[PDB]
């Protein structure tokens, strides 16, 4: 424990009179007025040592300061117990229960899935929706991202996901997810534990809470923890684990301010250069393990600034993880239920779920094919907004009206009600019967005298 | 140890024998003892950043510092007491200094210590369990509110001893003697708690009470409870400084903080001097609204940490007001001022700008000062309920939206209300957009007004729905034609010309039209549903358009009258109006 | 000359639906474009130059 | 006399040995030629102090340099026989005249307005123009700023507003103790300031007003510092001599480079277009100068001037004088260009305590409406302009050729006034009337019943 601290400036620390410092090394501080404030070694030179605060340097005196170096690198209290038990962004409990007994301590950074080691996604998974199955398949331990904008339903639509995630999935053993929060609203809080509890599923899955008014290195450091807490679930428990993170936005602004108040070179739109590979540290860590039962399926959720798919955050995410779930304002407004974007919205591999021997050979053809109707009837509705209604072909006024009964019947179903994958194939057969014969070129022959009633 | 300045470069000093005090401290410059802000320490040289003037300050000059961050004192006496940024009375610098300027370097007390109050032990004896929060005594400030209750400061927790109670004593003198583990402790009515530190509470709860706005249009359309956060318009002369007081005024809450930013002279001295005119109408007439209020104005002369900090020691102080169990307000005019404040701020403490020239902490400052609102449980053993309603207003430079001020603003507000100057410009009452009105807070507001079974909901999304089918309708008639659509459409849109005018328009100069009851605006809104069911019932009856417009007349100048005649306490009185209309439909049935 | 009147007031309108949606989005939207390459070169350079 | 000094580089030069120097404080530096240089000290440390010298370091070897400490900051003479004569950015004489006995010395720094203490707008302020004193009012403790341009006569406007400001209130039935005037020139052109002085002899208004002229040859320190001397003279009128007084600042664009070249002195890394971030705040010390006093019957105004760079409002300076001045007056490069009288856009010029600078008691009661109704006839005269422009002037209207006749008058009568030219607000009420009379009695929406009624005769 070394007593000796020499600058301070900003929300920094700087001792001296230490040796052998590690990267990324658990300390504790004990400021003048007994507060003990937990923090990460930044960087070592010489006999000097720098070190960033997270409950930040305010109020703190210079020599009536003492600082214990463990010398171990971050480490977290992992068990087993963690299912059902609330915790915080700093790792101390949050549903106001006794000391929790770790199985084993591990660093919370995570460990890279080895190429050779990793498994390709396979099988499938019921997500209650249609979108979340016809136009975009979601496989079991692939990861895929959602892009919402502020004010829409994204808590609602999270909430919706999570509810009739297990509930439909048993329906292709109960599966087991994770809530992570980073620097979100108190009100959201309410709206995702009122979730949790709705849902029933708050027994079998773990929280990790970083609130706003908490320091930006807790909210950091939540993700972490939610990623070995996962990583452990996956690999020692060897379940199911699936990943639900919300206020990534907020994680990256924060790290944004953390990487300028170092006055680190920044990268593009003011953000950090490491940025990308700070995201795909998470983002990689997601898959499946080769001889490994179970898997880590990973659902993010962020929020696109000032509804702009343009933005540095929705780029880098797309850059990072594989096949996203884009939410657009436009459909927002227009009362429907939560407004997916057809066109946007994707999933890496949608090949994988597809086929015979999984579900059906109909699958995929019919979502190229409603694809292409959606998109032809988009196209044809600007065409006709622009012109005018009589400057339209037959098949412009088929595919806009397909694509408005596709709107209001198949993307619009509800929160509570989880449409099952054969009900959502169905409306899709039922769909595609709007359209014309030859207004599919996308679909087989076989396929259109099977579907079409 | 005492600090010497051992370099100055502009507003920003480096003091050495600086090793005593801490980072983001308070300190007194020079032999002027001039305010400053120790931003940096080195060693034993720490660098402060004056938020004064520079000037007279010398080598060899000693520097003291205060060995604490920036703080406010909450309790007797804060009460009816004009403030500055740096919390400074105005007038009691004008009375006291006789001067109509304020010297740099001079220091005046925020609350009066030499003002005597008398001082009475409530619910506190010798021998009983107190904590942090719980009230020791209570003591009567305002001539409106109740006898202010002081209670036993933070991070204090043992056996009282020695009370003072109950005497006449001033604000410099110690009420309790408190025994804790650290022996003995003094405690006084008075207590000091840091402006970056919200007001420490006993439990977090969700605000299902809703808060009195006293407008119409404000407690239907966009509703705001109280705890409860709201955004607004900052544009000049649309008529904001109205609504505001009228919010202020008809507000439900028990006191209000009023914490400007910055802003021009004239506005400030209008504010200043409307201040103290308005009066109370709860007991008849207690004192005036200033007594029961706190202000705290800061012009564009302030200084940059006394603008982007203000809101905090506003926010502070309401939450002092909170810590007693009273709901209040926190109003913040001209919030961009206090943000391109924290953006020279950011200039002056060298962090690179985010983007627009916003600082780094932009995002994190805003949700920490929208998320010390809220409805909750203060500490202590007292265990009073309490509330803190947030609102805010941006008026940014350019206007556009894709600002980082407005992006923060309806980001962290979860209420929005537009402000239109064209809807101002409309020979109507205070300016709101139909169209850019939203709110998150309906659902649980709803859950909770179904308590008493007063539903706005119901007839809100009708009349939400009405106002779309009106605006398309408005839409049609500047395409086509006004005279080209259908009956439904025709009585639509008269219905939505009575509701922009008997309806949403709420004179303030008026007695009865000042402030709409929570029963007045629920009859309101049952009557005008009343009469549209009426006229589709009437449509589909066979009955003309024409010879119910002519009939139903009656009925129109008879609800055109229930804004009016006073007191809701025969609202049954507009009921029977409603079974009229229903006899205009039996007078539709006939002729 | 009517009918010419109705054809020519059809091209008018047709010219305004292309004057609304089409000409006014586009220059807004390459505005914005322009405006957020300009602040981020900018900033770039304001960066370069701090450091 | 110090010669122990370390280093000059560019304006700005270093000394060691000092002892409890302070910020801001004057020095005299005695070049090695015998050369003259006065100089104000930029910062100070613990073992050398950083002074700027005004007419630079050049040709100063600091070997034979010598440094006088004063041991003071910048001080001005304020006294109430201040007016009449003319002054430098250094105090120092101007126009050759005598030297100012002061009253009373006080600081350049000066202090704010108390909250409390300040006082709303209430007595009117005539302006003399037919363009500003009838649309946009304006009235005593109201910010209004004035928009110019490259090639705008800017100077002339200035100095005829200066000339309409001492008969300015001839009518208020304070008339014992003139009203002071302060003209403020930093970064101007020999022949604008010149005429200046000129127009400022010829008008008689020399002897009541006051002269501060800071040129482009001269230091930007000097050009910058004058603003504050102007403004504690101002102050010093006001708060202790109790008098009406009225400020005017001309290229404020000037001001604001010679303030970024100051701000560059001190090696700091500017913000966006190569800008102060802090200008803000420097403008908040400045604006914020003018207002009245509670309990004060002496009442200072102060109306800033300020070109906009390459025609664009978008300019950093136009954004910050926006949201804290009420109001602005701008110019129509085209009606300039169009060979008339003084080109304020009645569409942009706007004001905030308009209001308050006009009705019974204050101006007339015919004032606002006829105001509203003159823009408002200008506006769709604009529009009736663009569309007569457009399918001709067989499809004029009755309402649009109205418009289009009373665009055209006020065009040409209303909006044309003059250089030396300056009308009473009666007179300006009586032109809007008879203006106004080319229209039928419908024709205007704007007016009320009781007041065309006692109006229209």
């Amino acid at each position: 424990n070394y007593n000796t601290v020499s600058g301070v400036n900003g929300p920094l620390v700087i001792l001296e009179k230490v040796k052998f410092p590690r990267y990324n090394e658990i300390v504790n501080l004990t400021l003048p007025d007994g507060t003990v404030r937990q923090g990460q070694v930044l960087e070592i030179r010489g006999d000097r040592a720098i070190v960033q605060v997270f409950e930040g340097t305010s109020g703190i005196d210079v020599k009536k300061t003492t600082v214990e170096f463990t010398g171990e690198s971050l480490r977290i209290p992992v068990s087993e117990d963690m299912l059902g038990r609330i915790f915080d962004g700093s790792g101390r409990p949050i549903d106001n229960g006794p000391k929790v007994f770790a199985e084993d301590y591990l660093d919370i950074n995570g460990s890279p899935i080895n190429p050779y080691a990793r498994i390709y996604p396979e099988e499938m998974i019921s997500t209650g929706v249609s979108a979340i199955d016809t136009m975009n398949s979601i496989a079991r331990g692939q990861k895929i991202p959602i892009f919402s904008a502020s004010g829409l339903p994204h808590n609602e639509i999270a909430a919706q996901i999570c509810r009739q995630a297990g509930l439909v999935r048993p329906t292709k053993e109960n599966f087991s997810i994770v809530f992570a929060a980073m620097g979100v609203n108190l009100e959201t809080a309410r709206f995702f534990k009122q979730d949790f509890e709705e849902n029933g599923s708050l027994e079998r899955t773990s929280l990790f809470l970083n609130l706003a008014n908490d320091p930006t290195i807790e909210r950091i450091i939540t993700p972490r923890l939610a990623l070995t807490t996962a990583e452990y679930l996956a690999y020692q428990t060897e379940r199911h684990v699936l990943t639900i993170l919300t206020d990534m936005s907020s994680y990256a602004d924060a790290l944004r301010e953390v990487s300028a108040a170092r006055e680190e070179v920044p990268g593009r739109r003011g953000y950090p250069g490491y940025m990308y590979t700070d995201l795909s540290t998470i983002y990689e860590r997601a898959g499946r393990v080769e001889g490994r039962n179970g898997s880590i399926t990973q659902i993010p959720i962020l929020t696109m600034p000032n509804d702009d798919i343009t933005h540095p955050i929705p780029d880098l995410t797309g850059y990072i993880t594989e096949g996203q779930i884009f939410v657009d304002r436009q459909l927002h407004n227009k009362g429907i239920y939560p407004p997916i974007n057809v066109l946007p919205s994707l999933s890496r591999l949608m090949k994988s779920a597809i086929g015979e021997g999984m579900t059906r050979k109909d699958h995929g053809d019919v979502s190229n094919q409603l694809y292409a109707k959606y998109a032809i009837g988009k196209d044809a509705a600007a065409m006709k907004a622009v012109v005018g209604e009589e400057a339209l072909s037959i098949e412009d006024k088929l595919s806009l009206e397909f694509l408005e009964k596709f709107e209001k019947t198949f993307i619009t179903q509800g929160a509570y009600e989880d449409r099952t994958v054969f009900e959502s194939l169905d409306q899709a057969w039922s769909l595609l019967r709007i359209y014309p014969k030859e207004m599919l070129n996308r679909i087989s022959p076989k396929i259109l005298d099977e579907f079409y009633d | 140890e005492y600090g010497a300045i051992y370099s100055v470069s502009g507003p920003v000093v480096i003091a050495e024998n600086m090793i005593g005090c801490a980072m983001y401290e308070l300190v007194k410059v020079g032999h002027d003892n001039l305010v400053g802000e120790v931003i940096r320490i080195d060693g034993d040289k720490a660098t402060i950043q004056v938020y004064e003037e520079t000037a007279g300050l010398t080598v060899g000059d000693p520097v003291l510092r205060t060995g604490k961050p920036l703080s406010v004192e909450l309790g007797p006496g804060l009460m009816e007491t004009i403030y500055d940024g740096i919390q400074r009375p105005l007038k009691a610098i004008k009375e006291e200094s006789q001067s109509i300027y304020i010297p740099r370097g001079i220091d005046t007390p925020a609350l009066d210590r030499t003002i005597k109050w008398q001082f009475t032990p409530g619910k506190f004896q010798v021998g009983d369990h107190i904590s942090g929060g719980d009230i020791y005594g209570s003591v009567f400030e305002n001539s409106l509110i109740s006898s202010h209750k002081i209670l036993l400061p933070p991070r204090s927790r043992g056996t009282i001893t020695w009370i003072a109670p109950a005497g006449e004593y001033t604000l410099d003198e110690k009420i309790l003697e408190v025994e804790f583990d650290g022996k003995k402790s003094d405690f006084t009515l008075y207590h000091t708690w840091p402006v970056r530190v919200p007001r420490p509470v006993t439990e977090k709860l969700s605000a299902d009470y809703p808060l009195l706005t006293g407008q119409r249009v404000l407690d239907a359309l966009f509703p705001c409870v109280q705890g409860g956060t709201t955004c607004i318009p900052g544009a000049f002369g649309c008529g904001k400084t109205v609504i505001s007081q009228s919010l202020s005024k008809y507000s439900n809450s028990d006191a209000i903080i009023y914490v400007g930013c910055g802003e021009r002279g004239n506005e400030m001295a209008e504010v200043l001097m409307e201040f103290p005119e308005l009066y109370t109408e709860m007991s008849g007439t207690k004192e005036p609204i200033m007594k029961r209020t706190t202000l705290v104005a800061n012009t564009s002369n302030m200084p940059v940490a006394a603008r982007e900090a203000s809101i905090y020691t506003g926010i502070t102080l309401a939450e002092y007001f909170r810590d007693q169990g009273k709901n209040v307000s926190m109003i913040a005019d001209s919030s961009s001022r206090w943000a391109e404040a924290l953006r020279e701020i950011s200039g002056r403490l060298g962090e690179m700008p985010a983007d627009q020239g916003f600082p780094a902490y932009l995002g994190a400052k805003l949700a920490s000062f929208y998320e010390r609102a809220g409805k909750a449980v203060a500490l202590g053993s007292p265990d009073r309920t309490g509330s803190v309603s947030i609102v805010a207003a941006v008026s940014p430079a350019g206007g556009d939206f894709s600002d980082p001020v407005t992006t923060a603003t309806l980001g962290i507000t979860q209420v929005f209300w537009g402000l239109d100057k064209k809807l101002a410009q409309r020979k109507h009452f205070p300016s709101i957009n139909t169209s850019v009105s939203y709110s998150k807070y309906t659902n649980v507001l709803n859950k909770f007004y179904d308590s008493n079974y007063p539903e706005f909901p119901v007839l809100r999304d009708r009349m939400k729905e009405i106002l779309s089918n009106a605006e398309e309708l408005e839409q049609v008639v500047q395409l086509v034609g006004k005279s080209a659509l259908s009956d439904s459409d025709k009585i639509t849109l008269d219905v939505a010309t009575l509701i922009k005018e008997d309806f949403l328009q709420q004179n303030g100069y008026s007695t009865y039209d000042a402030f709409c009851p929570i029963w007045k605006t629920f009859d309101m809104m049952r009557a005008f549903i009343s009469y549209h069911d009426e006229a589709q019932k009437a449509v589909a009856n066979g009955a003309n358009w024409s010879k119910l417009a002519d009939s139903t007349g009656d009925v129109k100048h008879a609800v055109s009258s229930s804004k009016f005649f006073e007191p809701s306490r025969g609202e049954k009185e507009v009921h029977g109006e409603f079974e009229k209309l229903l006899s205009t439909m039996q007078e539709r049935f006939a002729e | 000359a009517f009918i010419i009147l109705d054809e020519v007031i059809k091209v008018t309108n047709r010219r305004v639906n292309a004057i609304e949606h089409v000409i006014i989005p586009r220059t807004e939207n390459t505005i914005a474009y322009i405006n957020s390459e300009l602040d981020e070169l900018d900033r770039e350079e304001f960066y370069r130059l701090k450091k």
